[PDB]
């Protein structure tokens, strides 16, 4: 038997293993967390076997061990396909987590149930593995579900913070129309298909419609945070600090992207949601960008910046570059994990700070975040050689050589300006200059667990791109031939970004005090959209759930309809039928009436 | 099934005979053991139903329902049980009788071949759940309550009672069988139009039907915590029952006669579920999440294709588990601090920590979570809707979240946040609640790993 | 005792004892409706040359 | 394998081509290959041929129940209960056997569509035909039966179809 | 005052006399018992054995039966170029349309 099914197989089980253990007396001491990452580890050895096995003769296969259910002519079984995309994606997953479930033992060391955590990272990236290997629509709404719900309990991690259940909850709602979305679509393909598997959807759907694939494209931006649905990522950071680099910034929030990139044959056929997603993809990363340049909080400005990079890897779907879109999602995952992870540990130096008005100084307190964090940064804007660049400079490429929208080219080039921009606003603010923290000086980065998992994002940042450029095979046609000034066109815009970004943010230093202007206090207050699209909806549905359909029709009118009004008929029946005198005369009188009555009426 | 029959009618001399002491442990046991045998007539046919006799009868549709009712009364011993300590052995050996009672009749409501006899029985039911309600009642509430059950319930099932008498009249046979394999069409007329009205008019007030479902919160919210269990898990199933059951003779007129009581099903679905959002009772919430799966389950009958019915199946067994473990849930509540209010009880994740986990999982299967039962029946419904028409789509995806937004709304302000101050009687959870949840909780995700039990006969 | 134990734990047999007479009952109903045993098109046969009936 | 018939789930004969390097370097699949090899399949095989002794021992048979065929609905008289008892049981048996035919043919579909990968639209035209055809001949047979569905609302609807035919090849022919 | 009423008694606590209580009876040994009868045949009985039962139950949806049915069929009709899935349900010869 191959090696393929077996291992891959094996690496999902052995993930699963210590949930299993979490009745026991390990569950119980402290081993839990180090028996949980060495798992994850070994996890991600086991995956990264497969992977070589398809480097070299692309070896792709379906898995449909077991046969859930039969109704009538359509089959639900558990089949897991392990194709390009899961054989890349799994490695690179595992690693992350691997990272992260260290720099979590080191960060939340003085948490009551660092345990629980760790069992609940496990959760979601079984979920996610689910998610990902799924080949059947059921199957992959059940890691979507799994993973949204990871996600609302890992982010209202402190149950005692209202701010992080109302995070929590909003990230709910917007998954949940997003899982309208993915209804719509999971509904369509059964009713046209007969099918919820993507062979058979493949097969049948030699030119998609728009309803399926709008159902699709809804769920994804639900899942990804696109333009509309797009505040709950920034809110998310509500939840602690490991939650916020694994799961919303690099592996759950690609769900969507990874969604649309699974029915890309169907996206091939169709061309006006193409159009839909370009757009949508190029007005999310040029506003969330736009958001990002002016944040305080750097959880906010690196989950902007995630944002933004989600709406860049739309923007590639929907020039019809899906694989591009794969190769993008990885090296997001690590340099936005690993930047994640450097603002972590600044937060955790300076005693829970997370407010670069309030940092400073920290290039040279704190040397190996620090150029850890310069590194992730130039490989977020672009370095001509990192990891970053095999991804986003042949996306920009794509985009600018394409038959595309000329407002949304335009705005993915203003949208690579600000990345620019907010990256040195990060630097700026956060290592150079002097201290403005207290004066009680706590800053120790000299963990070994921190520095490991950092070591290991950090490789990743430098090398993995060109390693995972020259191993997968060709999957689209190069753009060989260019104009000059157009091949620049990435470098140019991120180089004058840096320029602009850095003159603006030395204006600083002089004794200037200016007013705020209506740009920036629009790009500041995130366009004013959670504020308007929070209060307003939200308080006309709540009213109009009290104020008509609990008191005026189910309190008032229905009972005003069916059982007061008949009462009240009843009553005073009753009241005319019993209100007599008890007179003989009177209902004598009333039988000679009725005597007569039925002598002449009745014939 | 007079082997699941006689032992109800051996455990009712069980308790009248038992020792004080020993009436729940006598009744709980032996109803496990029921239970256990009725599991039997989980083994369906593929062709045809299993017919005993002349008189009963089991389906894939009435199996489910039958086990469910029998693995139902030890539950509803245990919560009984909880609250009932000080009452006297006689009152106690009465309350246990009525469960009994109400048991038997179930289970012959289910198993009934004839729908003369099925009539009977379905409203032989009333009166043990309006003497649990009107007597064992903690509010004053509980008298009106009783009187709005009854009389709504009357109302809708006497023209049925003529409908079933003319139906005899007119073609020889009240039997299923008869009925099924002679049935003829019915041709669009005032007269087939009004026995259509009767028939499914009864039965969609006992379902409830939106704007005939005022007795429902009147009823759960007022009534003993067994009566509340009871009351939702099974007694809402014996509408969609009767509606699959009665539906055979019905058509074509069906396909005409259900735009009212669609309309009416979807667009209170929509309603109820935003009044789960703006609710101060746990109970009233509760029940108005009952209100809204059950008009979910009205939507897939009246469409009434093949993909529907299993469905509808799927999501009564689910709505009925479910909707039991959240009135144990708030019961277990209310016992603490002795009101219902939502607000006045808060940081339970903290002070109970395994009830705050057994909240979590119940809100979770409430909104459809895949891959549970609960999940599995909505979207075989959604997707039968979304055939007959493109815009139930939007109004499933609308009313799914708002189910999500008003279960998670309940988790949150029952169970995080921060305690209440002065509420000090807040004591450690008993085994007998813990295991009362684990005995919810646990068969909902076994069915999730064997769904096509509960699939109905169109599986 | 057991005189004493018995007094109290002889409600425990009711529920068995009426299973099995359901269990009979049914045997009886069952075997009143012998009417087209053997008979049916679908299942019709020869029997064999030891037994009586096809079913009870 | 024998287990199940390679005519009833046809699948073309594979080609898998030989390996031909080009470098000095190992191969470390190879070489994975090897130690899984050394490491699972040897005691996996081990431990199923065991357990195949095992049941080799205790060998026992169980069969394929035949049912005779009835006469249907269209040779059952008019409130006939028994003979339509029977056409009833024989047509929703027919049923269940056609449902798990489009099954089949489905599966067949996808197997085709996984296995040809990159040319599937080619490829697979054979399979997509042989569906398209079954999936046509069901649908018109059990396509808007309802959930009441029977025998007779079925050759009602073969009636009537057959109606709509001949009502339409007396109108060509005309 | 228009009663003579018993005042409204304080709540009863089953934790105050029995520490190590299952919440089912005042008694200790009837409350043990309870708990043990409750759990073990629940639990152990209903859970375990209905569930092995019910996944062991036998193939009488005859859904293998079909499966086999369908794949003899499918042989028979594709070994001689017959449809494998006929137009008609019945015989258009056995049917007597009206004229
Ligand atoms: C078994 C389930 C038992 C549930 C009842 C509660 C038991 C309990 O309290 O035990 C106390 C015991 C001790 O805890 P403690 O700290 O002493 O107690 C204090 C607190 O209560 C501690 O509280 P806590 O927060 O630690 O609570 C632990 C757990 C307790 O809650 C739960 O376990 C509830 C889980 C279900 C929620 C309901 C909605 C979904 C229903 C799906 C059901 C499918 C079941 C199929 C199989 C059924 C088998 C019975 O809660 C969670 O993990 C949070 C909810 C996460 C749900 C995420 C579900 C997404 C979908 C995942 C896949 C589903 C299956 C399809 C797969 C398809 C592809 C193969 O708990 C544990 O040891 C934890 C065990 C359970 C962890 C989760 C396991 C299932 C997660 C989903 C599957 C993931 C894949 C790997 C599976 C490996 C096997
Ligand atoms: C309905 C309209 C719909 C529009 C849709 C399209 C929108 C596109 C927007 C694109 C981005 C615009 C610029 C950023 C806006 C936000 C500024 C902000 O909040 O700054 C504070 C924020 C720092 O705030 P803070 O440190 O917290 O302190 C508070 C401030 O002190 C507080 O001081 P402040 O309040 O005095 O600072 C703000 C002030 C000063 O800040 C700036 O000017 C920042 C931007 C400077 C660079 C952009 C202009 C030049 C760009 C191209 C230069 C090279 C061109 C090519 C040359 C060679 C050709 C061969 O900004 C302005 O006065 C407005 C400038 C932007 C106008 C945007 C378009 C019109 C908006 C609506 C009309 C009203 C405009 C007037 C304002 C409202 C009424 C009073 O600034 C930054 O972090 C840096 C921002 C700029 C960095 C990136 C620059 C490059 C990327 C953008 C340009 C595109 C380059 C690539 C083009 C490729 C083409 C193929
Ligand atoms: C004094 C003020 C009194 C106000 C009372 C207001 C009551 C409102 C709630 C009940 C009626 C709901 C109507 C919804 C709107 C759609 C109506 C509709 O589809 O009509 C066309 C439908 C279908 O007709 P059609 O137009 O589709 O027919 C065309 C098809 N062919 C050509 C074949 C004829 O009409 C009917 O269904 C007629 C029979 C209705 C029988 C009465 C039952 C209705 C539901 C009662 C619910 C009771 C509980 C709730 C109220 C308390
Ligand atoms: C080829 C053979 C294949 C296998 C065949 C197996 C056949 C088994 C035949 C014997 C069964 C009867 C004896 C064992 C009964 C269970 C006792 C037990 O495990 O106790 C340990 C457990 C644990 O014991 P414990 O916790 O009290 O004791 C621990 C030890 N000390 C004393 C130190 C504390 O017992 C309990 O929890 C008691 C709970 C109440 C038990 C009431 C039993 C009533 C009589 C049996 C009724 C069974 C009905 C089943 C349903 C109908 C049939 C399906
Ligand atoms: C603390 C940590 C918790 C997590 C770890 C727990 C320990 C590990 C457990 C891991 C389990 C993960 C799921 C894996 C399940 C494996 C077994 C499962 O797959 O078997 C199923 C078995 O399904 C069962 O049927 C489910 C039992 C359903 C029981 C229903 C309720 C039982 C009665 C309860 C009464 C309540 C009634 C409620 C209303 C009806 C599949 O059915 P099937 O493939 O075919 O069986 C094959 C045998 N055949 C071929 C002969 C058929
Ligand atoms: C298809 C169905 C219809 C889809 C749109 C319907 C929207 C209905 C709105 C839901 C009503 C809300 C009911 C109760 C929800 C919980 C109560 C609530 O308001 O939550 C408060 C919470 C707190 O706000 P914060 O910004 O975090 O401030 C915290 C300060 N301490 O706010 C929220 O979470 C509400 C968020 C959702 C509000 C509605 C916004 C959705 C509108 C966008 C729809 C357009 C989508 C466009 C699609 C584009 C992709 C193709
Ligand atoms: C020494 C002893 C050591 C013990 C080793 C354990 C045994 C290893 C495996 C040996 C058992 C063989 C086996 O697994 O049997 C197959 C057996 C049944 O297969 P059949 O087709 O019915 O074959 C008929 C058999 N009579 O398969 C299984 O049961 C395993 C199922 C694996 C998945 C279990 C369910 C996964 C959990 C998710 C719940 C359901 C989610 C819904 C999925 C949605 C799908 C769209
Ligand atoms: C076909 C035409 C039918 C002709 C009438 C036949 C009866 C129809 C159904 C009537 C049900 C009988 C309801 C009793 C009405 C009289 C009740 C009454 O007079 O008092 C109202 C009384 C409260 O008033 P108080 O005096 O303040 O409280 C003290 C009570 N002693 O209200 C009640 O308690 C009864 C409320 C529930 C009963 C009605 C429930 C809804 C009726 C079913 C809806 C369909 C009706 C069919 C028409
Ligand atoms: C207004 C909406 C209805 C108000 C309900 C008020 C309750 C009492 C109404 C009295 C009956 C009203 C007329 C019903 C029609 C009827 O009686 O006959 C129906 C038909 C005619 O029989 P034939 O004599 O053979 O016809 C001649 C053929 N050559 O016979 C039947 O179908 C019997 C079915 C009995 C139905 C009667 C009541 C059903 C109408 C009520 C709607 C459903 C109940 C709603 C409950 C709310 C109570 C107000
Ligand atoms: C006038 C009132 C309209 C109200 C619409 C519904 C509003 C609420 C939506 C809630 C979410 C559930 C429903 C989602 C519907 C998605 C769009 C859709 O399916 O439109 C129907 C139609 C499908 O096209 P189809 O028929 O397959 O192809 C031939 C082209 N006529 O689509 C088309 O032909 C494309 C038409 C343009 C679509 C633009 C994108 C719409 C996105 C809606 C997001 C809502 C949130």
């Amino acid at each position: 038997m191959n090696p393929f099914a077996s291992l891959t197989l094996t690496t999902l089980t052995i993930l699963t293993i210590p949930i299993m253990m979490s009745n026991s007396n390990i569950y119980k001491t402290n081993l839990y967390p180090n028996y949980v990452k060495t798992t994850v580890s070994y996890a991600f050895t086991l995956s990264l076997v497969p992977l070589l096995m398809f480097m070299h003769t692309g070896q792709e296969m379906i898995i449909s061990n077991w046969h859930w259910m039969t109704l009538q002519t359509v089959e639900l079984s558990l089949s897991f396909k392990m194709d390009y995309f899961s054989v890349m994606f799994i490695p690179v997953a595992l690693f992350v987590t691997w990272s992260i479930m260290e720099f979590s033992m080191w960060y939340m060391h003085s948490d009551p149930f660092i345990n629980r955590f760790f069992k609940y990272l496990l959760l979601f990236l079984i979920t996610m593995m689910i998610l990902v290997t799924a080949n059947n629509l059921f199957q992959l709404f059940i890691g979507w579900e799994g993973v949204g719900i990871m996600s609302f309990l890992l982010i209202g991690w402190w149950h005692g913070r209202t701010d992080a259940n109302t995070a929590a909850l909003q990230a709910i709602l917007y998954n949940r129309i997003g899982d309208i979305g993915f209804v719509l679509s999971m509904a369509w393909f059964l009713t046209h298909s007969n099918a919820w598997d993507l062979q058979q959807i493949f097969m049948l759907n030699n030119e998609c419609p728009n309803m399926p694939l709008i159902g699709l494209l809804l769920a994804a931006a639900g899942k990804s945070a696109q333009f509309g649905l797009h505040p709950w990522l920034p809110s998310a950071m509500e939840g602690p600090t490991p939650v916020s680099a694994l799961l919303h910034s690099s592996t759950m929030v690609v769900a969507g992207v990874f969604l649309l990139i699974r029915f890309y044959p169907l996206m091939e056929t169709n061309k006006l949601v193409q159009t839909m997603t370009l757009c949508l993809g190029a007005i999310t990363t040029l506003f969330t960008a736009l958001c990002a340049i002016t944040q305080n909080d750097i959880k906010k400005i690196v989950a902007f910046s995630t944002s933004s990079q989600l709406g860049l890897m739309m923007v590639t779907i929907g020039i019809n570059q899906p694989h591009l879109a794969f190769l993008h999602i990885c090296m997001h995952a690590f340099f936005k994990a690993m930047l994640f992870m450097c603002s972590g540990s600044i937060i955790h130096s300076l005693n829970d700070e997370q407010d670069i008005r309030k940092m400073g100084g920290l290039y040279k307190a704190m040397p190996f975040t620090t150029t850890a964090l310069i590194i992730g940064s130039l490989a977020l804007t672009g370095m001509p050689y990192l990891t970053g660049f095999y991804s986003k400079d042949l996306i920009i490429e794509a985009v600018n050589m394409s038959y595309t929208n000329a407002w949304a080219l335009l705005m993915t080039l203003i949208a690579t300006s600000l990345t620019a921009a907010y990256s040195t606003r990060i630097i700026f603010f956060a290592f150079l200059g002097k201290p403005r923290f207290p004066p009680l000086v706590l800053i120790n980065e000299n963990n070994p667990l921190l520095i490991n998992s950092i070591k290991r994002l950090l490789i990743g940042s430098i090398f993995a791109g060109f390693i995972i450029s020259n191993n997968i095979p060709p999957m689209t046609v190069p753009n060989t031939t260019m104009p000059l000034y157009m091949k620049m066109t990435a470098l140019i815009v991120t180089i004058m970004g840096f320029m602009l970004a850095l003159e603006l943010n030395n204006t600083t230093y002089y004794l200037k005090f200016k007013y705020p202007s209506q740009t920036y206090k629009f790009s500041n207050m995130l366009g004013y959209y959670p504020s308007i699209m929070h209060r307003l909806p939200t308080y006309h549905n709540l009213s109009m759930s009290q104020k008509s359909a609990s008191s005026l029709l189910d309190l008032i009118w229905l009972e005003t309809i069916l059982p007061k009004t008949t009462s009240f008929i009843q009553m005073k029946m009753s009241i005319m039928v019993s209100n007599q005198k008890g007179l003989i005369k009177l209902y004598f009188l009333s039988f000679l009436i009725t005597i007569m009555i039925s002598m002449t009426l009745f014939n | 099934m007079l082997k699941i029959i006689i032992p109800t009618t051996m455990l009712l001399p069980m308790t009248w005979m038992s020792k004080h002491n020993m009436i729940w442990i006598n009744a709980t046991v032996h109803s496990l053991l029921i239970s256990l045998i009725s599991l039997s007539l989980l083994n369906q046919l593929g062709e045809n139903s299993l017919n005993f006799s002349l008189t009963f009868f089991s389906d894939s549709l009435s199996a489910p329902l039958l086990v469910l009712t029998t693995w139902l009364l030890p539950l509803m011993l245990m919560a009984s049980q909880s609250h009932l300590s000080k009452e006297t052995t006689t009152r106690k050996k009465l309350y246990i009788t009525m469960l009994i009672l109400l048991q038997l009749f179930l289970i012959m409501t289910f198993t009934a071949t004839e729908l003369i006899l099925f009539y009977i029985l379905f409203e032989a039911t009333l009166v043990p759940t309006l003497i649990i309600i009107t007597r064992w009642g903690n509010q004053t509430e509980r008298l009106n309550a009783g009187l709005y059950f009854l009389f709504y319930t009357l109302a809708g099932s006497l023209p049925l009672l003529v409908a079933l008498v003319y139906i005899q009249n007119t073609t020889g046979s009240l039997n299923f069988l008869i009925i099924h394999y002679w049935s003829h069409p019915l041709s669009n007329s005032w007269s087939n139009i009004f026995m259509w009205l009767a028939c499914i008019m009864a039965f969609m007030v006992k379902m409830p039907l939106y704007g005939l479902h005022l007795w429902l919160p009147k009823a759960h919210v007022e009534a003993p915590i067994a009566g509340s269990m009871v009351l939702a898990a099974v007694l809402l199933k014996l509408g969609g029952y009767g509606m699959m059951r009665i539906t055979t003779i019905l058509n074509p007129l069906t396909n005409y006669m259900a735009y009212p009581f669609l309309m009416l099903s979807m667009w209170g679905m929509i309603m109820t579920s935003s009044i789960c959002l703006r609710q101060t009772d746990l109970k009233s919430l509760i029940a108005y999440s009952s209100v809204s799966h059950m008009a979910l389950v009205i939507v897939a009958i009246m469409i009434q294709t093949p993909w529907s019915f299993m469905g509808a199946t799927a999501l009564m067994i689910a709505h009925g588990l479910t909707s039991s473990m959240l009135f144990c849930l708030a019961n277990t509540n209310y016992e603490r601090v002795h009101s219902r209010t939502m607000i006045l009880a808060r940081g339970l994740q903290t002070l109970l920590p395994l009830m705050a986990t057994w909240w979590l999982v119940a809100s979770l299967t409430n909104l459809a979570l895949p891959p549970s039962i609960n999940l599995i029946g909505e979207l075989f419904i959604i997707t039968a809707s979304f055939s007959w028409s493109n815009i139930t789509i939007i109004l499933m995806g609308m009313n799914m979240m708002i189910t999500a937004l008003y279960s998670l709304y309940m988790l949150i302000t029952t169970q995080r946040g921060k305690y209440t101050h002065h509420i000090n009687n807040i004591k450690p959870s008993f085994t007998r609640e813990n295991a009362l949840m684990a005995l919810h909780i646990l068969p909902l995700l076994l069915l999730t790993l064997n769904p096509k039990m509960i699939l109905g006969p169109l599986y | 005792n057991v005189l004493q134990i018995v007094r109290d734990h002889w409600v425990h047999i009711l529920v068995p004892v009426g299973f099995v007479f359901g269990c009979y009952l049914d045997r009886r109903s069952d075997e009143k409706l012998t009417a087209f045993r053997n008979k049916s098109l679908l299942f019709k046969r020869e029997l064999r040359p030891n037994e009586e009936v096809t079913w009870k | 394998p024998d287990s199940w018939d390679k005519d009833v789930y046809p699948e073309p004969p594979r080609r898998t081509p030989a390996p031909a390097p080009q470098t000095s370097l190992p191969n470390p699949v190879t070489y994975l290959t090897k130690i899984f090899d050394l490491l699972v399949d040897r005691p996996v095989t081990l431990a199923r041929e065991f357990i195949e002794q095992q049941h080799a021992k205790n060998r026992y048979y169980y069969y394929h129940r035949e049912f005779r065929r009835v006469p249907d609905i269209t040779e059952c008289e008019e409130k006939d209960i028994l003979c339509m008892f029977e056409a009833e049981m024989q047509w929703r048996r027919d049923y269940k056997v056609d449902q798990e035919i489009v099954n089949i043919i489905q599966e067949r579909l996808k197997a085709c569509q996984q296995r040809e990968g990159e040319s599937y639209r080619q490829n697979c035209a054979k399979e997509l035909e042989q569906f398209t055809q079954v999936s046509k001949a069901f649908q018109d047979r059990y396509s808007d039966l309802g959930a009441h569905y029977s025998a007779r609302k079925c050759l009602a609807k073969q009636k009537q179809r057959m109606l709509a035919e001949r009502k339409a090849a007396k109108e060509a022919a005309a | 005052i228009r009663l003579q009423e018993d005042p409204d008694p304080e709540d009863e606590n089953l934790y105050e006399k029995n520490p190590d209580s299952h919440g089912y009876d005042k008694d200790p040994i009837v409350d043990l018992w309870n708990m043990r009868v409750v759990f073990f045949f629940g639990f152990s009985i209903v859970l375990v054995l209905g569930s092995t039962f019910v996944a062991y139950l036998p193939d009488y949806r005859m859904q293998e039966w079909a499966r086999r049915e369908a794949e003899r069929l499918v042989k028979y009709r594709e070994a001689n170029g017959l449809p494998l899935m006929e137009s008609n349900c019945f015989d258009p010869n056995k049917i007597q349309l009206p004229e």
